[PDB]
């Protein structure tokens, strides 16, 4: 009858590490390995209230005494200093590869029939869509999230390394590759061959990842943030926290592997907002939407459902959409 | 009874073994009737002598460690006995369980007579402790207090004030030194109260039952528990007559033969273990005897509580 | 032949759900009085960073945080469990006296 | 009154410990509170630490003690706009004025 | 029926930088680029109470007693060194563009109304009164906010820096250039219409923003102020920490965002105060009163909900208030 089967737990692939942001100047680029690392440090703010009041908080005596007594915080912080205008954000990502293959996984027929569904899409059409999408979204910088998006100048030079070396090294400007269209290029097919026969197995892809942005001297940049502990007083509060691996801000891992997962142009949605990351029940969490959602049929659940259980293959775009999920790994599976 | 002049503090005496078994329905801390007749024993050894009358107890228990175990799988506790001699055949005694419990109290005696002018007042403050020192507070030994840091001493407080300010400063100087502790006062009125809250709620209740009331901790329907004013444990605040009065020479087996025995029988009233400086005035909170002989109703109370 | 629910008859003294604004969060009263104000010794406990509150999750309703409460008790402390259900087979055989 | 009666019960008790902890050098260790949780650091400096608390008569603990006793109350501001909250504020202050005037005279 | 967004995050546009105080002599500003920093140090401070007393403490010996235990402080200061006259300011600001975009927001339909309104807004009006007052604070130096008070000479140079270098040089008189009329200037033009086609979207702008105050040889200077612990004892109490990045004083970047965002002028108070931070609720913190309270129609929420969802369009001036808060940032919505 081939149920699904109750547990089925994909190991990721596509692993990146913490990305390291450290800051310098623009045309010393090529001398960036001993550039300082952008440090977290403190800063003691302190606003009036900006927030909508509740129609009870709007008595004029009661606002003017709410704006008296003001929540004064410390925050975590990271800027680039007064003499470095480039952020260099290094990570390194690794294409592990076999992933249709799953971690834990109970009904063996589920996953002889699973298995036999993946080797069927590798042979009719190979992870080339998936990584040409990959390889775009390490090109343009995606993975410098806040700090890409006012830069004058982004620059990502990636380099697959071998036994331990440099084996091929590319360079792209990732301005002039945009966020939203994935285009035909000849050094980002190179890259998408690459991932893709790392993510076919048949070769050990271990990229470095390093992006350059003209952001401004002194200028923040945005490492990715922690959550607080909120134990005592509330002017000594520590509002923000920032990730820090050793005394040098960083980016998480997974922001950066959500950041390179953004391929999804395939949602019913419109294609006028651009790719999102692949996730099922595919959902940004800024906008607060849930595209795929399951009431149409089109989540990761029903479409990979029928593509196993019932041979109800989807189109090429929505079992592209599968597949980047397989890749993505999660613990798909009831109780 | 009558005011106390001063306001004598024995320091924080350590009874070894105290009677835990309060009453037939309590356990715990010892009886009010213990301090009382400690401070009557007190009068009788060594207030006869200062000419003063040493009237009035006020209990603090700084310190309690009673001797109990809580049995495995039993939600309630037992007592930890002594292991009696032998008969006279060599097989073990009946064990009659007593409860044996490690206190540390403090007490306030109220003084008053002519004596505090003829003496010093540290002279009878050192006579009454050295004297107490060789007795016993509920039936366990007054540890006296040997090659530790600084042996607490006493300290007469004259109540007789020149002004209000200074009497109130000498009370909190005196609250301060009797202070981790916790007073024990007298709590009746609050008792016949609840009973007529008790009664408005069902009729024919006896005071027995109020009393149960104030010891329980209710659980009520909307769950939350019925919170309590203070701690409200219950006392036995005196004995209530039996028998009628029998003559000294005519009862059988008496403690002496000059003295009139007559059969009585606990009287449990309810308690309120408080802390000192609730009470703002210190001369309150000591515990006296009330007799009445003529109807029975030996009791001890504070009055001049509230 | 002493049922389970009997013996969460007695157990469920030993509990505590103390109000909170998200919903009601179990504890653990030590001294089986379900958290009273003077006599009751209840189980604070330390968490990860600066948590001194009660053992429990915060639930949405009353019946389910103290079904997690009666559960970690069945679970963990079998000490209160015995008693219980000491206290279940004096309740059974007291019914049977009177 | 019992939350302030078990600080003054917590400060009396507290005292059994040793004349000299405040002594033990640290950097943070609350040295508003340590002037009242140790009155007996006065014994051994005679004049170095005895006359820093008589002078100052250090009180302003149950201002600190408020502050603490206000994370009690719910931030909600329907109890803030009412009366509630001008009441609460009332006999929150007139048990501190009895707890501090108790700190007051710690000296005697 | 187009209810309003939960949630609203709107990215701060016109992010500067930290300021960095430095000093040295004035007539060699223009080699003003090894100037050395202005360091915090400590020094002792011992008062008497000046404090008003609450007439339990107004007994003469009493008062006596509280003089003769006079208070001892440790504060941070930052002065100019005995050889130097010239306060130097140097940030960095960049015009980012993008305003009425959302970084966050629920409601997809009221994201597209109010992206058409603001998409209104530019087309009858683009920003250009609003890059003429962001302009004016740049060219009126009120990111000096003490430092500037009583200074002899103030003067901003701003450089357009593209590439790796000034594309456009500005030199602004501070003084003549008042802190509270908003007039018209043939350079402060030029300068308004770089940072409207930084708002727009129109061009990569960046600033550097360099000003320099005659204070005096050897004076205080006036960093920004942290906040502390207040772990330790009553004489090295550390009542006062100012701020410095390495060794180096600093105005905070909100500080100088604040003086940057002092282009209120239309709130229905009086305008012989002047402008005002462009708040929600425009408040003053120094005045401890909010103007724009919501009683009266003209707080930032109930302006953008008259011209959002039930499509009443403010005023002119209210509209530029509203879409300079848009430009500010901020977390709006409710709960």
């Amino acid at each position: 009858i081939l149920s699904t089967a109750s547990v089925l737990a994909f190991e990721r692939k596509l692993d990146p590490s913490d990305a390291l942001m450290s800051a310098g100047a623009w045309a010393q680029r090529d001398a960036s390995q001993e550039w300082p690392a952008v440090t977290v440090r403190e800063k003691s703010v302190r606003g009036t209230i900006s927030n909508r009041l509740k129609t009870k908080d709007r008595d004029p005596a009661k606002l003017d005494a709410s704006i008296q007594s003001p929540n004064l915080q410390t925050v975590d912080v990271a800027n680039l200093p007064s003499d470095a205008d480039t952020l260099k954000v290094r990570f390194t990502l690794r294409v592990l590869g076999g992933a249709g293959t799953p971690s834990a996984c109970n009904d063996a027929a589920y996953r002889d029939k699973l298995l036999q569904t993946v080797a069927t899409y590798v042979n009719d059409q190979g992870f080339a869509e998936l990584a040409r999408r990959y390889a775009h979204n390490l090109a343009n910088a995606r993975f410098l999230w806040r700090n890409r998006v006012g830069a004058e100048a982004v620059e990502v030079r990636i380099n697959h390394i071998r036994q331990g070396e440099v084996a091929r090294a590319w360079r792209f400007d990732a301005l002039a590759i945009g966020l939203r269209d994935f285009k035909a290029d000849a050094e980002l097919d190179a890259l998408a061959e690459l991932i893709a026969s790392g993510l076919s197995g048949s070769g050990h892809v271990l990229l470095e990842v390093v992006a350059f942005a003209r952001i401004g001297d002194g200028q923040e940049v945005f490492p990715s943030q922690e959550l607080i502990l909120d134990k005592g007083d509330k002017k000594g509060q520590k509002s923000k926290t920032l990730y820090s691996v050793r005394d040098a801000a960083a980016i998480h891992s997974q922001k950066i592997g959500n950041a390179l997962r953004t391929i999804d142009t395939w949602y019913p949605d419109e294609d006028g907002l651009g790719p999102i990351a692949v996730e099922p029940y595919g959902s940004v969490t800024s906008q607060g939407k849930a595209y795929r959602q399951p009431k149409q049929k089109l989540d990761f659940y029903t479409l990979l459902d029928n593509w196993v259980l019932r041979d109800e293959a989807p189109a090429v775009e929505q079992q592209h959409y599968v597949i980047a999920n397989l890749i993505r790994g999660g613990v798909f599976g009831e109780a | 009874v009558t005011d106390p002049e001063a306001l004598l503090l024995l320091p924080r005496l350590s009874i070894q073994n105290a009677n835990a078994i309060s009453s037939p329905l309590t356990w715990g801390f010892p009886s009010p009737g213990a301090f009382t007749g400690f401070v009557h024993a007190l009068q009788r050894r060594v207030g006869i002598s200062l000419d003063i009358e040493l009237d009035g107890v006020g209990i603090v228990c700084h310190r309690f460690e009673a001797q109990i175990s809580q049995p495995a799988g039993k939600r309630t506790k037992v007592f930890n006995l002594t292991r009696n001699p032998l008969n006279r055949d060599g097989s073990t005694a009946a064990i009659v369980e007593e409860g044996r419990a490690h206190l540390e109290v403090s007490l306030l005696l109220g003084v008053h007579g002519d004596g505090l002018d003829d003496h010093p007042a540290q002279e009878i403050a050192r006579q009454v402790q050295e004297q107490a020192g060789a007795m016993r507070l509920a039936g366990g030994s007054i540890l006296p207090w040997c090659n530790e840091r600084f042996p607490a001493p006493n300290a007469e407080l004259l109540m007789l004030g020149g002004s209000d300010e200074q009497r109130r400063k000498n009370q909190r100087r005196l609250t301060r030194r009797l202070l981790p502790g916790f007073a024990l006062v007298s709590r009746e009125a609050l008792l016949q109260q609840h009973l007529e809250t008790l009664r408005t709620t069902l009729p024919e209740a006896t005071t027995l039952d109020a009393l149960l009331d104030l010891c329980r901790i209710n659980f009520e329907p909307p769950w939350q528990v019925r919170d309590k004013p203070g701690w409200l444990v219950p006392i036995p605040a005196g004995y209530n007559a039996l028998s009628p009065l029998y003559l000294p020479g005519e009862v059988r087996n008496a403690r002496d033969r000059e003295t009139p025995l007559r059969f009585v029988e606990n009287l449990f009233g309810l308690g309120e273990w408080l802390s000192p400086h609730r009470v703002a005035a210190l001369s309150d909170l000591l515990w006296y005897h009330h007799a009445e002989p003529d109807k029975g109703l030996y009791r001890w109370s504070t009055p001049r509580f509230v | 032949t002493i049922s389970k629910t009997d013996i969460d008859c007695y157990l469920q003294t030993y509990v505590v759900i103390d109000p909170v604004s998200n919903g009601w969060q179990w504890g653990i009263d030590e001294n089986g009085v379900g958290g009273a104000l003077h006599h009751g010794r209840v189980e604070m406990v330390e968490g990860e960073n600066g948590y001194f509150g009660l053992r429990g999750a915060t639930h949405p309703t009353e019946k389910e945080a103290m079904a997690a409460a009666l559960g970690y008790l069945w679970k963990c402390r079998q000490d209160l469990v015995a008693i219980a259900r000491n206290d279940a087979i004096e309740a059974e055989k007291y019914r049977a006296k009177a | 009154a019992q939350i302030c009666d078990e600080a003054l019960q917590y400060a009396a008790r507290l005292r059994e410990l040793e004349p000299g902890w405040s002594a033990t050098p640290g950097c943070q260790l609350h040295d508003a509170e340590q002037l009242w949780l140790d009155p007996l650091r006065a014994q051994t400096d005679e004049t170095f630490l005895q006359r820093r608390l008589r002078g100052d008569w250090p009180a302003e603990v149950g201002n600190r003690f408020a502050n603490w006793l206000n994370r009690a109350v719910s931030s909600d501001s329907q109890i803030l706009g009412s009366p509630e909250a001008a009441q609460w504020s009332q006999e929150l202050s007139k048990e501190l004025t009895m707890f501090k005037e108790i700190l007051e005279d710690e000296r005697d």
